[PDB]
């Protein structure tokens, strides 16, 4: 195993990720274009493809993005191989139903589980792919997915693309540009990114 | 509470436990569906030995119920399913429902929406509960236990997405009827085709067509005369003229 939260405030265009090192689970939670968004081709060229040799992408997608998120998911050199559903709910148990252009009330949202290479060790089959979980505040996705990724891939790293304070977790690092600062333990990220940015500005290259 | 955990420790799914999964306007709509359906037809047809084209006129709604191999561990493929001829016999402005299970179907369904020319616009989700048997169900490349099905709405030319149901005995195919109640509920137009439908799943209002039906009606002079003037452009969900 357990590390404690780790964090960069960052523009994710800009940071050169490959300081980070590899991680067993990657999850992101973009800002698709349908604070601040990024274009289709801003995700397209994220550099997601250095962050893992083997393992599991966590994607979430919403309208539009069920098909762009797949696009990016195969870009980076991942196969999509599972879909979690949340089906989001009050306090009471019941759903909740929430776009214009649509004649259906949507009830959930969709997270897109794509692999890169063999991951071997991985307990697979553990979890089911529905979550069932209250709604908080917007945007806000569920504490439940970090368990289940937690007994997946028990006590390897992990990183979290566009998260917020309420997203930092043990044995995590996130990125994301709400977030209030930079706090970094880990001693081999902590040595390349001191190397790479001694002065800690992460500028526009 | 996590019903993730819950799920983990004792095999009852997080779904179990949704609650609960106008009534007068309801009824009424109901009521002009009826009304304005066609009298069931079907036809027993070798989908991979037919020719397609022969289903006459351009439908409105197509629901399409390929049999794949995933539903029972002749089972259709994807690559058998893609080289269906759909755009053929769709309406220029029309609408495809289509099951694509838990799989690859999840990518290779919207390959085929786009390759017969519709646009993916609702993605339902069939979710099925274990309350009478909970416990673990894999598939070699799965991360997780697969407990739902998908259903892909597709849109070409200018109710909520969710049915809860029990998990069916093992050796029953058979898809929700409830995908019905949501497509003739949207009132899109009453020519309605169901490829790879079944004797169980015939329907009025539908066109059912499929490998193993045992009897057939359909006969396409007299189909399009269902929707011969002045009823050519009704919706499903109105008075007839
Ligand atoms: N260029 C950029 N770099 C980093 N973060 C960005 C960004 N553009 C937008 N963001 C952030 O991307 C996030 C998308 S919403 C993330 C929600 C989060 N998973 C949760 O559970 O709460 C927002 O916090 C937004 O501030
Ligand atoms: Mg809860």
């Amino acid at each position: 195993r357990l590390f404690p939260p780790q964090w960069i405030c960052c523009d994710i265009r800009y940071l050169d990720v490959s300081i980070l090192g590899k991680f067993a689970v990657v999850m992101a939670d973009p800002p698709w274009d349908i604070y601040g968004t990024l274009t289709d081709d801003e995700m397209r060229r994220l550099n997601i493809p250095v962050l893992q040799d083997d393992g599991f992408l966590f994607l979430w997608v919403t309208g539009r993005a069920m098909e762009l998120g797949r696009e990016c998911l195969n870009l980076w050199g991942y196969e999509r191989v599972d879909e979690i559903i949340w089906v989001k709910t009050n306090q009471l148990q019941r759903i909740i139903r929430t776009r214009t252009g649509h004649w259906l009330n949507h009830g959930k949202e969709h997270c897109l589980v794509g692999v890169k290479g063999n991951p071997q060790g991985f307990n697979q089959g553990l979890d089911c792919d529905v979550i069932v979980a209250e709604v908080r505040s917007t945007s806000h996705k569920p504490d439940e997915i970090y368990g289940m990724i937690e007994r997946l891939s028990p006590g390897t790293r992990k990183i979290e693309l566009f998260g917020r304070p309420h997203n930092v977790q043990p044995n995590w690092i996130t990125l994301g540009n709400q977030l209030d600062g930079i706090h970094l333990l880990d001693p081999d990220v902590v040595a390349r990114f001191k190397q790479k940015y001694p002065d800690g500005i992460i500028s526009k290259p | 509470n996590d019903y993730c955990q819950h799920f983990v420790d004792t095999g009852h799914r997080p779904q179990n436990f949704i609650r609960d999964v106008l009534r007068e306007l309801i009824r009424l709509k109901d009521e002009l569906i009826a009304k304005s359906n066609t009298p069931p037809m079907y036809l027993q047809a070798d989908i991979e030995a037919f020719d397609i084209r022969e289903l006459t006129p351009k439908f409105d709604v197509i629901l399409l119920e390929p049999p794949l191999e995933e539903y029972y561990r002749k089972c259709w493929t994807w690559d058998d399913i893609m080289k269906l001829e759909i755009d053929e016999i769709a309406a220029p402005r029309s609408f495809i429902f289509l099951w694509c299970g838990s799989g690859e179907g999840l990518d290779l369904g919207r390959v085929c929406l786009r390759k017969w020319g519709y646009r993916r616009c609702e993605d339902i989700c069939w979710i099925k509960t274990n309350k009478n048997n909970p416990g673990k169900t894999l598939d070699p490349k799965a991360v997780f236990q697969r407990t739902k099905e998908h259903c892909l709405m597709g849109i070409k030319g200018t109710d909520i997405d969710l049915i809860i149901t029990e998990e069916p005995e093992i050796g029953n195919i058979e898809k929700p009827v409830e995908i019905f109640h949501i497509i003739e509920h949207f009132c899109l137009g009453r020519r309605r085709l169901h490829l790879f439908g079944r004797d169980s799943t015939i329907r009025p209002g539908w066109l059912t067509v499929g490998p193993t039906l045992t009897n057939s009606n359909y006969n396409a002079e007299t189909y399009a005369s269902y929707f011969s003037a002045p009823n050519s452009y009704l919706t499903g969900c109105t008075e007839e003229i």
